[PDB]
């Protein structure tokens, strides 16, 4: 049993499976289920929002095949947008600090994307500044992943309802998600709160950059998380609590999950799984806990995660 | 600071 | 529709999607459909045979969880076996020349497998020797991907029937697949020939090592193909013809497919798509051509394919 | 000769 043939690779974005953890969680804690968002064709959760923001601008008429989009991105949003642009016939320009790995550049350029390297010392600030300059000078479309309401909406329409159908007749007691743009938590949390009125929505952020908790931004290693600010795409009213995770605990959790469960995922997934187990221990046997693994660990073979 | 999103 | 939650990551192996090509093949050629075997959770078609070979040895009482498997492998079989062994509670030992990349090493080690490096000057002859020695002296189970009948059988039981139902009511005029172990072409070809008696089954092998064509073995760059011999898992009576693909041809096809279809696949997939298009031009408009994409291009960012 | 399988 497989999906019928589709015309376009973007048509099989979504519908990601869920796996129960067997070994890294005790039988005396709640059941922990993980949704594998790296099962998307582009390899991460950003597949959904890359498709949504392009389909939106396409439907509105802001872009049509042949046009160029620009986005300042250092992570999975660049891969997703490069993937979707090549699939839908759009030109892609991404601005990033010149500190980005050659492997990452090769991945983006493989999709035909054009890269505009910005000063490494300016980090993401210089990339945002350069994308704005190209947008005003050339009229490129800027998706703006941190302000586009299509980002949390696509999780309200697909990721959320997916989990509703996947946990048909069962009670989800806690949903947790790492906050990057916040769209995953906002979109899914909105859908889950309507069906499960007593559900707890927990946000996950780096303990070294606890901005949602009221702390100061700082350097951290939880790739995909810790933007250092509160994004407009995050609904700060959706989560009932926050779990901060350290750099090494998330790392150690990803290694344990890969070895003991056969699930090879990124560092933010280790942060998500570590927080979900802490919440599972809190709820105890008989309860149900769900989180999201945004990316695959193969994307991070040159990070200290698997070196 | 550097994020990767 | 997402799959209902599962207990083990191996339960979502198979059921891979098929995509019709739109831009790399002319409108006056036959339709070309590609099956994305990198959608398997481990990232390659080897997911299927890794699970099949372990389950077969389980049903026969040859191995039980906690046992150690050993395999001489320098490709996706090692990844698939390390993946499956982690998910099902087995220790994994792999032998390979010391010439392998550190990225590939970290991938296998991330799943908890042990690596045994052999002299690079001995190529796979040295890895095969060390694997047999470890098998005899320490009692590890050796799946033997080039002789194990579970390799082509899992394609006969899953990959093939998936395509049958994916092309229900539609006539497949030709199926083409690159030959590494030969399990995909043999298992799928047998199943397709029974349903479509007029179908043409085409084997794809490197022009630089045309062993199935009758030439001598030679060095090539089509990773996953051209083993240099006739594998026991290859049904040499299943294919009606052979199509040879050069090194640069496969790379340039993969780059085109990545930029013009949004499908980022490995070098063997480029050889498969190139051969499928050549067959599609011979068959003409109205006919149907199907091939298999074994692995994803992100696994090859450190090869000349995307650098 | 080398393969990668």
């Amino acid at each position: 049993m497989a999906q019928k043939p589709v015309d376009n690779i973007t048509q099989i974005i979504g519908g990601t499976p869920v796996v129960k953890l067997r070994n890294v969680v005790d039988d005396n804690a709640a059941d922990v289920y993980v949704k594998l968002e790296y099962q998307n064709p582009g390899g991460s959760v950003k597949d959904r929002i890359a498709l949504a923001m392009i389909e939106k601008a396409e439907r509105e008429g802001k872009i049509k095949p042949g046009d160029t989009i620009v986005e300042p991105t250092s992570g999975n949003t660049g891969i997703g947008l490069a993937f979707v642009c090549a699939a839908k016939g759009y030109k892609a320009v991404f601005t990033m600090p010149e500190t980005m790995s050659q492997e990452r550049r090769n991945l983006l350029k493989a999709y035909g994307a054009e890269l505009v390297l910005t000063p490494g010392s300016e980090a993401m600030k210089g990339a945002i500044k350069k994308a704005k300059e190209l947008k005003e000078e050339h009229g490129y479309f800027e998706p703006q992943q941190f302000e586009n309401p299509a980002n949390p909406e696509v999780h309200e329409l697909t990721t959320g309802p997916e989990l509703l159908q996947q946990f048909e007749g069962k009670t989800i007691d806690a949903f947790l998600a790492g906050v990057g743009t916040g769209g995953t938590l906002s979109g899914v949390g909105k859908v889950l709160k309507k069906e499960y009125p007593n559900i707890e929505i927990v946000a996950i952020e780096p303990e070294a950059s606890p901005v949602l908790s009221g702390g100061e931004p700082g350097p951290h290693k939880l790739q995909g998380l810790g933007a250092g600010f509160i994004p407009g795409t995050l609904n700060t009213e959706i989560y009932d609590s926050i779990i901060k995770v350290g750099n090494d605990t998330a790392m150690e959790m990803s290694r344990r999950v890969a070895k003991e469960e056969g699930i090879l995922a990124g560092i933010s997934s280790g942060a998500a799984i570590y927080a979900a187990i802490q919440k599972a221990k809190e709820l105890g046997k008989g309860k149900t806990v769900v989180t999201v693994l945004p990316s695959n660990g193969e994307r991070y073979l040159s990070t200290p995660l698997y070196s | 600071y550097m994020a990767y999103i």
